[PDB]
RNA sequence: AUGUUGUAAAGCACUAAUGCGCUGCGUUAAACUUUGAAGAUGUCUUUUAAGUUGUUGCCAGUGGGCAUACUGUGGUAAGCAUGGUGUGCGAGAAGGGAUGAACCUUUAAGCGGGCUAAGGAGUCUUAUGCAAGGUGAAUCCGGCGGCCUGAUUUUGACAGCCGAAUUGGGCGGCGGAGA
RNA sequence: ACGCUGCUUUUUGAUUCUUCGAUGUCGGCUCUUCCUAUCAUCGCGAAGCAGAGAUUGCGAAGUGUUGGAUUGUUCACCCA
């Protein structure tokens, strides 16, 4: 214990934050973000044109929640300046699996898939376009938000995956390989 | 004998702490009406209030449910069966403390300009879990209650035209207030102050 | 500023006692014993006493000797300071030691404070505790982080709990009881 | 406000709000050393307190130096038995009798 | 003041048992005792304290008991069966334990004035507060400004150049599986 | 394995508290409701899971769980 903790999240040159009574509110140069913090029992402020968090007496579980709100705001702060891309390649062994895209990187589809006749569907979630890549078979997920990024893409991986059957042998799906930058 | 009546508001209330106390107003002659019955609160987490609300549900007799237990949905009976409960309402004493109850969700319109109460010891930011609790109004929509979006309109729609009502009010007491500090004002009053 | 219930006099109090065997004429004049106990009660302090020369030498109550007793009175100025206190306890299943530093105004003081906390963090009563020495460290050769911590001046923290300005039972609907 | 050493408070009911103190000392995050504007020390929780704002340095002040700092009590004795607060209501009836005729 | 006793505990001196080492170490007893309590039980002295009965007539009811604190015996055990010492119900109301033959207080409804006991002081229902923690077995798991013991470290530890604490065993409260 | 700790009230004992101025004593047929310690159907783990067929575990009691020969039988045992 203490009888003071504090953390500090720097605010970069493009970024301007703004703060109406625990809820801040960010805004680069690609797009905006609203992080919302009333519910949590701790004090903010912008100190140098920089966040502070301070903690008076707390034990070890608000310590513990502490340390996990700073890292969510430096989080949303990247996410207006330079932005997040995920990229994802699909793999098989003997049925092509056929991608497309439908409105404007909104809906993703994916045809065989183990010679199903069934075609699955993709939403992305809000504020996060499906591109197409061109290696050979690849798709990009990009936008001003992790949090639909990559649940967008672990939606994707969750959902290939060959019931009822030897997993070590029927290695079939679409996977994550590189998290990146826009 | 007596006549007096109280209102008395529910908003950031715990349900049980104010049912004791409402009902120990009752028995003493007072009538009471309680307003925005939907914003009783519980401490706790939601999990923990379905599974009790649950259980309640499976009290039912089996040869004839008609006969039954009855489960009321509604946030303004629902609560008016909470402080029933805190009485022996089968005797006479208790079926006369009970005609002096008044329950409504939201605001009713006649109620509009009066003054309204809290009770001291409810308020939830006295207990150990502030920012842990369930509106009565959440957790009976989940078992079929319908009109939770009617009745936070009624309640700013009434609000609003409250707080212009006193704006009109403010400014009369400016208007008052110069009159009260005039010239011909003084040596009027002075006159009749004169002849005692 | 009143608290209405008096929290600077304390329960426990202090007490030195001279004793012995009660002299006969086949053993006159014997062996005289001293020590402090901390209790209630001249008359539970001299009991207590008796159970300490019983289970080491064997003098006992109903032949044994009270040459004096005197109650140490508390202290006049009143300061904050930083102490120490050894004792022993009574478990479920046997006895333990323990050493436990604290802040406090006085030394009967400190013990109250002590048997305060042992009562939310281990359930004992006050009669499972026995008490060795009570001590005053200077500041330097404190052992735990809590009274290091106090200890400094230029504190400084908020306070977050409430607080009711008014023992009425119904309040006006925009009042702020705290 | 915080809990310091020289801190002013005052006691929590809104009546009996008329007094003062200082703190002198800190036992822990609940228990304060007070010195009341007589002399005299006492021990208080802060549940009972309101923490005023002003603070000042007390470190080589003895007792008297740092008994300087409380200010005075804003209590006042009350009189007027029954005939000396009747004329101050009977002078406002006559506001209203004519502020009727006057509108407002 | 002066006699009697062989239990509990303990022990191997007798009777009966029980492993090793080649003098010691290890384990036992309702029908074993070298020892041996707490407690019981005789007599003298009111020329010790404190207190304040003898002889005999005429006659009733009763001879299925039960509960409990402590303590034995038989039984895998029982709201089972059967002994010991005290106190109850029986033949005992009233206040309290939500309810109850036996539990705790206390021993019996005249008319007034005072105070307590057991048990309690959000509400049914008469009556206030202050503080510390917190939010059914074997057998396992976590936590704590708790305590006891060890080790490592500004000559740069632990984790993966960085700059400050890291860690092994236990104990006492609390929570979770077993359910 | 050798040992050790539990739960249920469906077996059969052990006991004798209630009923001998009487509580109609086995099975079948008919009809309703409840329990879960789940047989099938729905969802989901593990493998000495290649596929197929099964085996073992968790959530789950909504709905289903038949027709005959021999025996008074409960039970049992065969056929479809
Ligand atoms: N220990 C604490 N340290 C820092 N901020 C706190 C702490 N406890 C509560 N807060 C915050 O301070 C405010 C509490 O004051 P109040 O809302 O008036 O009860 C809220 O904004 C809380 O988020």
């Amino acid at each position: 214990m203490r009888i003071l903790v504090t953390r500090i999240v720097k605010v970069p040159e493009d970024c301007t934050a703004t703060q109406e009574g625990k809820i801040f509110t960010f805004q680069g140069p690609k797009g905006s973000i609203v992080e919302d913090c009333t519910r949590h029992p701790l004090t903010f402020d912008i100190h140098e044109g920089n966040i502070r968090i301070r903690l008076w007496n707390g034990k070890r579980k608000a310590m513990a929640l502490a340390i996990t709100v700073e890292s969510l705001l430096r989080n949303a702060i990247k996410a207006v300046t330079v932005g997040f891309a995920y990229t994802m390649k699909a793999v098989y062994n003997h049925f092509s699996i056929n991608m497309e895209i439908k409105e404007d990187g909104k809906i993703l589809l994916v045809k065989n898939f183990l010679g199903e006749k069934n075609v699955k569907r993709f939403r992305m979630r809000g504020a996060a376009r499906v591109r197409l890549d061109e290696r050979k078979d690849t798709i990009v997920i990009e936008g001003p938000s992790l949090s639909d990024v990559s649940q967008s893409a672990g939606t994707i991986t969750n959902e290939c995956k060959a019931k009822n059957r030897d997993s070590r042998v029927f290695l079939d799906g679409i996977f994550v390989t590189e998290r990146g930058i826009m | 004998e007596k006549k007096e009546h109280v209102i008395i508001d529910a908003t950031g209330q715990v349900a049980g702490k104010l049912a004791a106390k409402v009902a120990k107003l009752l028995l003493e002659g007072v009538r009471v009406t309680v307003v925005c019955a939907e914003e009783a609160v519980f401490v706790g987490s939601l999990e923990r209030a379905m599974d009790k609300f649950k259980q309640y549900l499976n009290k039912r007799c089996l040869v004839n449910p008609r006969r039954g237990p009855f489960h009321f949905r509604e946030p303004r009976m629902h609560l008016a069966k909470i402080i029933r409960r805190m009485i022996s309402y089968k005797k006479p004493r208790g079926k006369a403390a009970m005609s002096r109850l008044a329950t409504y969700e939201g605001i009713p319109r006649e109620l509009e300009g009066q003054p309204r109460y809290k009770v001291t010891c409810a308020f939830v930011k006295y207990t150990g879990n502030p920012n842990r609790y369930v509106t009565l109004g959440k957790l009976l929509s989940m078992f079929g209650w319908k009109h939770a979006e009617a009745a936070k309109s009624l309640t700013d729609e009434l609000k609003e035209r409250e707080s212009l009502a006193s704006l009109q009010k403010k400014d009369l007491d400016k208007k008052i207030e110069e009159l009260k500090t005039d010239k011909n004002f003084e040596n009027e009053v002075n006159r009749r102050l004169a002849m005692l | 500023a009143f608290s209405k219930v008096n929290m600077t006099i304390p329960m426990t109090k202090e007490y030195r006692i001279h004793g012995s065997a009660m002299p006969t004429e086949d053993n006159p004049r014997p062996q005289v014993f001293v020590g402090t106990i901390f209790t209630k009660n001249h008359v539970f302090a001299k009991a207590k006493f008796f159970k300490i020369l019983e289970k080491k030498y064997k003098i006992k109550a109903t032949k044994g000797l009270i040459i004096d007793c005197k109650e140490i009175p508390e202290p006049s100025f009143k300061e904050v300071q930083n102490y120490g206190i050894r004792f022993v306890y009574r478990s479920r299943s046997g006895v333990h030691n323990a050493y436990k530093e604290c802040r406090a105004i006085s030394k009967c003081w400190a013990i109250d404070h002590v048997l305060r906390e042992l009562a939310g963090r281990q359930k004992l009563k006050r009669s499972a505790v026995d008490i060795i020495s009570v001590d005053v460290v200077p500041v330097e050769s404190l052992k735990r982080a809590k009274t290091i911590e106090f200890a400094d001046e230029n504190v400084e923290f908020p306070i977050f709990t409430k607080i009711v300005n008014t023992k009425s039972l119904l309040i006006p609907s925009e009042y702020n009881p705290s | 406000r915080t809990v310091r050493l020289g801190r002013i408070v005052t006691p929590a009911l809104k009546e009996r709000r008329h007094t003062y103190a200082i703190i002198v000392g800190i036992i822990d995050v609940t228990f304060v050393l007070l010195q009341r504007k007589d002399g005299e020390r006492e021990i208080c929780s802060v549940a009972n307190l309101h923490l005023e704002d002003e603070a000042f340095d007390i470190k080589g002040l003895s007792a008297e130096e740092i008994g300087k700092l409380i200010p005075e009590d804003t209590y006042i004795e009350d009189t007027t038995n029954d005939f000396d607060r009747f004329k101050l209501k009977l002078r406002k009836r006559v506001e209203e009798e004519l502020l009727k005729e006057k509108g407002l």
